[PDB]
């Protein structure tokens, strides 16, 4: 299984699934945007050579709301 | 510069094809109300929001076929490239669309390109 996954500013996460294969998302806080180009997504993938599970590293940017 | 536009249209279909037989839960920035006025805004959008593909998928033609998208959209742009546009929304403010949502309106502001290139 995957540990737990990192905090990214202005976002938070509530991991339904820590197995491998799993597919979660961060959710921006409200008043803030995920970045254009950048995912809410991290996946859990295994490494078959040491049997470690890790989550893949997210490029998530939340940034200010525009509309605000 | 339509000729650049039409390679790029001709993957933005491919992809449709190849995402019938992959599952795909990505939501985009999508400007289905796109207008000539901010027309290169709107499609910058679009440009940037596929990376958001290449980050989430690993499936090689996919990938090799988003990339082969941007390569082109990026050099078409670039070389052939105009004025400065104002007033124009940024891409955070615009509504989330499924993938196969965000295609249908890339495709048809590509042909707007095409159509007026």
């Amino acid at each position: 299984t995957c540990p737990p996954p990192v905090s990214i500013e202005h976002a938070d996460i509530r991991v339904k699934n820590y197995s491998v294969n799993s597919r979660e998302r961060y959710v921006c806080n409200s008043g803030f945007k995920r970045k254009a180009g950048t995912s809410t997504l991290i996946e859990c993938v295994i490494n078959k050579n040491t049997n470690v599970a890790h989550w893949t590293t997210p490029s998530l940017k939340c940034i200010r709301d525009p509309s605000l | 510069s339509s000729g650049n536009w039409i390679d790029v249209r001709y993957d933005l279909e491919k992809i449709e094809s190849l995402i019938q037989s992959i599952h795909i839960d990505t939501t985009l920035y999508t400007d289905s109300d796109f207008h000539p006025s901010c027309k290169v805004t709107a499609m910058n959008c679009f440009l940037l929001e596929l990376q958001v593909i290449l980050h989430e998928y690993s499936n090689m033609t996919l990938n090799e076929t988003v990339r082969n998208v941007l390569y082109l959209a990026n050099s078409t742009l670039s070389s052939n490239k105009n004025v400065a546009e104002s007033g124009c929304k940024e891409c955070e403010e615009l509504e989330e669309k499924t993938f196969t949502e965000f295609l249908q309106s890339f495709i048809r502001i590509v042909q707007m390109f095409i159509n007026t290139s």
